[PDB]
């Protein structure tokens, strides 16, 4: 790992982080969100 | 261009599983199929199941259906494969191989080098090492008796010596031992004044031996 | 919604095609086929790839500790420290969901163009052989069999050989 | 098995050969054709993709075709390196997975017999203070890589302790062995001769040792 | 019999990047990173004073160095490695925040 | 690739086309002849300087020395600060990638989009006169000369002038 | 622009279109009427509103003063708190500036995109009994009445009964 | 020149500068990139 809190270690590959504001190291950016997810499908129209 | 790096050879005990691993460097095959088909010792090519991850499909082939556990990290751009419930059966090299396509029906055009899956019930174990004493020319050795698993390097004279060197390909004893011998072939009159020694290594067991060979 | 394709003149999409994105369902003499098409499939997969490893993407950039969780800084640098950080979770937070809601409207519109960019293509493959119903099909004017069918999917489909005989019709 | 094929096909440089696979309505029938190369230990190379076509930098000489539940693949103009095993493989829409024939392997035709080099050693002194008893034959040099191995105690046939590996390419491209005799130092000290009997091509090569 | 509406091409493009895809050639493209310095002060048109010898602070307080700078103006000021701030040995208590108000002064 | 026109249809652009980005080739009896589109290309290339007049913008923004090259500030202010413009430094490189790859995505199917809008004009005015080929060609169902070529490029071709004669070639 | 449509080949927008975004002006035998259609109307209005309520969004974000009107703090820290403010002020007023001209020009084709899927549907609706004159008209091959009118707006037009009529009447 | 550090003065139209991290006067923004290059073409598809 390569960002470190006093909780432990982040480890990702994810642009953000949720965890710690105050991580240390090589971290994803921290945000205020608990999550965003990005579409990787196409709309979805059932009947 | 995509090169596929598996990991390394795996030595396992009967009932364990394995994880073989397949990198995709120099670029992603996210958006292909990548198929794990293994192949048993002096056997063909049979299809374990594949993985498109970005599409969103694991497909698995029905002889190795809840056994087999095919994954992918797109973000680390590697697949998987891991096999439970292991035997003998089970010894096999393993490719990963990309399909031209995001799916299974293409030709798969780009291989992983394999990783080779043993297992056995032996446990790992170092070599006891003998010499082979010996016209113009001459033959000495050294056997190198079971040892588990492969591979043993040997090396003449601290790599001195290259020339008329011939390691055989091991046997496999039904002990599951395997046992090889390196025979090089010298001038007899140099018999009296070069000194030959034979150097084995055996990494698994981190055993390191130098054997004296005499006349 | 942007192109009229997906969730607008086509109905829905079809829980029964596990093999792509996009494709054909026919309706002729033998009997009635579904293969999903290749070449537009990937096309989209593709682009949807290529932004992912955009994103996923590590930063390479470091930073230390200007802070002390165990014995407090002195206060008034220790709020000047906390007033920056704060500003920049700001900064961060809205470039997250700025971020992801703009990569996805730019998704789901390049999905509806590439639908939209299927149909268009195969209306122009079959000339004046066939006619817009209008909920994403094609009303063939002349009897076709299964191998007709294959050449319309992978692009091979003559038109001047049907031409006459859907004309009356 | 699903598709079969030859286990083995051979021909001259120059010569053109053809590796036939048999399947059935579920896979050949009604699905493209794939086929692989393969060099012993090294990972399979696709040679036919979609029945006929030919990736860019695989040469012309190789050529596939389907018909009925059939396949086929021609190489033209057969050179020494297409020396391989050979693979032909189609989905199987009642299997629902990726299908593979047992495969086949070339020979290339045309290379000189050698006779096999063999060298006998007798158990070291070593070993026998560690009361096991190992006869090494090293078997060298042959071609066509086959051979058989017989183990003589005095006059008569061994039936015990006889491990031999497969025959294994060298570099010079003939073929190298080695059979192993395990016997207790009381074994090897009973007799007064061992040998080994190296059949090639009906002919015998033989060595032996005294203890 | 027909006519055809088409684009143009050149035969080398230049690679960019896109929200897609990496490195998809166009037709033309144009830089939007400076790389290029200029190694010199550029002060054409700007009341410059060139501090010399004579440290930021010095020209408060007024050793010998800065004798010539007791009273200057400028649009733009520029400090020297080699400039020195005081004769009779000592230090500015703040120095940092005396020179950040001098500087802008 | 939004539109489907270029690096779609159309199989490649022409490289004897110096003259414009869109234009007009055309095969009939008398020769064949190739002028590029004006209104078009003109549209593009505006909306091009467009975007380029925004980012080649100077911020009128002036900042000072917070820090010291030739003295060093004390350690602790020093530090604050160095970790303050690193994380600026952090936002504006994301932001300059970003912004400029999200404007060439809009570049490129801007182009798209500016073809696909020849074509489809063009494709108006015949009415029922020609067909869709398919790559970016309409094949004329009547005989026709080189001013009624330039009687399609500079907008003026009558339809129902050729309507029946090239109705039953059809 | 970027459909073609809206200051494309329509050629400009109508001022007596109280009604709606989008809508219908037809020529029969009967005579001229005009009704603006709700169902691409409301499509259209909904993305706008959509857009809307994420940017009137109130940041639930407090900040206190670091900083001192009445008696200044000491002046080096002064000196970078003013620095870092008006580095916020630089990055802020690039992604408020950056942000509504991004929403505009995706508003605009928002638009463009909205009536050339009104024209494209209706088009596919008339099958074969009409013709694309190009200015964002369509020619009716065939005599019709205001009832006529009404099956094409909400969407009911069959046109397998008027086909011959219209068909020969193209010759 | 509006902008300047140590070394001279940057003097540029574009918005960014990978030059010198603490230039100051009215300067381009500084980033990490060496170079980002803006379309001002279409798709380029030759023969």
């Amino acid at each position: 790992g390569d960002c470190y809190h006093s909780g432990g270690t982040i480890i990702s590959n994810l642009p953000f982080q949720n965890i710690n504001s105050r991580a240390v190291g090589k971290c994803p950016r921290y945000v205020k969100q608990e999550s965003l997810l990005l579409a990787t499908g196409m709309k979805n129209v059932p009947e | 261009q995509v090169q596929l790096v598996q990991s390394g050879a795996e030595v396992k005990k009967p009932g364990s599983s394995v994880k073989v691993s397949c990198k995709s460097s120099g670029g992603t095959s996210n958006n292909y199929a990548i198929s794990w088909v293994r192949q048993a010792p002096g056997q063909g090519l049979d299809w374990m199941g594949g993985i498109s991850p970005i599409f969103g499909s694991t497909a698995y082939a029905q002889k190795f259906q809840g056994r087999v556990t095919i994954s992918a990290d797109i973000f680390s751009n590697t697949a998987y494969m891991e096999l439970n419930s292991l035997t003998s059966e089970d010894t096999a090299v393993y490719f990963c191989a990309r399909h031209g396509n995001y799916y299974y029906y293409s030709g798969m055009d780009v291989w992983g080098q394999g990783t080779t899956v043993t297992v056995s019930s032996a446990s790992t174990k170092g070599p006891s090492v003998f010499p082979l004493a010996p016209g113009g020319t001459a033959a000495l050795g050294c056997l190198v008796k079971d040892y588990f698993p492969e591979p043993v390097t040997v090396s003449w004279n601290s790599g001195a010596l290259t020339s008329g060197v011939h390691t055989f390909p091991a046997v496999l004893q039904s002990s599951g031992l395997y046992s090889l011998s390196s025979v090089v072939t010298v001038p007899s009159s140099s018999l009296g004044t070069q000194t030959y020694i034979c150097n084995v290594n055996h990494k698994p067991s981190n055993t390191k031996v130098d054997k004296r060979v005499e006349p | 919604g942007l192109f009229g394709a997906i969730a607008g003149f086509i109905e829905n999409g079809w829980e029964g095609l596990i093999d792509g994105w996009y494709g054909f369902r026919h309706q002729n003499a033998q009997g009635e086929g579904t293969a999903a098409d290749y070449k537009s499939t990937q096309s989209a997969i593709d682009q949807i790839t290529g932004k992912l490893n955009r994103l996923i993407e590590k930063t390479n950039q470091q930073f230390e500790l200007i802070d002390n969780e165990f014995t407090e800084v002195e206060r008034q640098i220790g709020n000047v420290i906390n007033w920056t950080r704060d500003s920049m979770t700001e900064v961060w937070s809205y470039n997250a969901e700025l971020l992801v809601a703009m990569e996805n409207q730019h998704t789901i519109d390049l999905a509806d163009s590439e639908m939209n960019k299927l149909y268009e293509r195969v209306k122009r493959q079959l000339r004046e052989n066939a006619e817009e119903d209008g909920t994403g099909c094609f009303e063939i004017f002349h009897k076709c069999d299964d191998d007709c069918m294959a050449s319309i999917r992978n692009n091979t489909y003559d038109h001047s050989k049907y031409r006459e005989e859907a004309i009356q019709n | 098995s699903a598709l079969t094929q030859p286990p083995a096909v051979s021909g001259t440089p120059g010569q053109r050969v053809t590796i036939s696979c048999s399947g059935s309505d579920s896979n050949i029938g009604r699905r493209s054709v794939n086929w692989y190369q393969q060099f012993p230990g090294t990972a399979p190379k696709l040679l036919i993709y979609s029945n006929d076509q030919r990736p860019s930098v695989v040469p012309d000489r190789f050529s596939g075709s389907k018909s009925g539940t059939s396949a086929s693949l021609a190489i033209s103009g057969l050179q020494s390196e297409d020396e391989a095993e050979y693979y032909c493989a189609a989905w199987d829409d009642s299997l629902k997975g990726a299908v593979f024939g047992g495969g086949t392997q070339l020979t290339v035709l045309g290379q000189p017999k050698a006779a096999p080099s063999v060298t006998l050693f007798p158990p070291s002194s070593e070993e026998l203070q560690a009361n096991k008893a190992t006869l090494v034959c090293l078997i060298s040099d042959f071609y066509p890589g086959a051979v058989t191995v017989a183990w003589k105690a005095d006059s008569s046939p061994v039936k015990a302790g006889v491990e031999t590996t497969t025959p294994s390419k060298q570099s010079n491209n003939k073929y190298a062995a080695s059979s192993y005799l395990s016997l207790t130092p009381e074994q090897w000290k009973s007799h007064r001769s061992y040998s080994c009997q190296v059949t090639h091509e009906g002919s015998t090569v033989e060595k032996t040792v005294a203890p | 019999d027909k006519i055809c509406l088409g684009h143009h091409a050149v035969s080398n493009g230049t690679k960019v990047n896109t929200l897609t895809e990496r490195g998809v050639e166009v037709v033309n493209a144009t830089e939007t990173v400076e790389r290029t310095n200029v190694p010199r002060i550029c002060s054409k048109g700007k009341r410059t004073v060139d501090l010399g010898q004579c440290g930021l602070l010095g020209t408060i307080t007024g050793p010998p160095q800065c004798d010539q700078f007791l009273e200057f103006s400028a649009d733009l000021i520029i400090e020297r490695r080699e400039g020195s701030d005081v004769c009779y040995p000592g230090k500015f208590v703040n120095e940092e925040a005396l020179r950040q108000i001098l500087r802008e002064s």
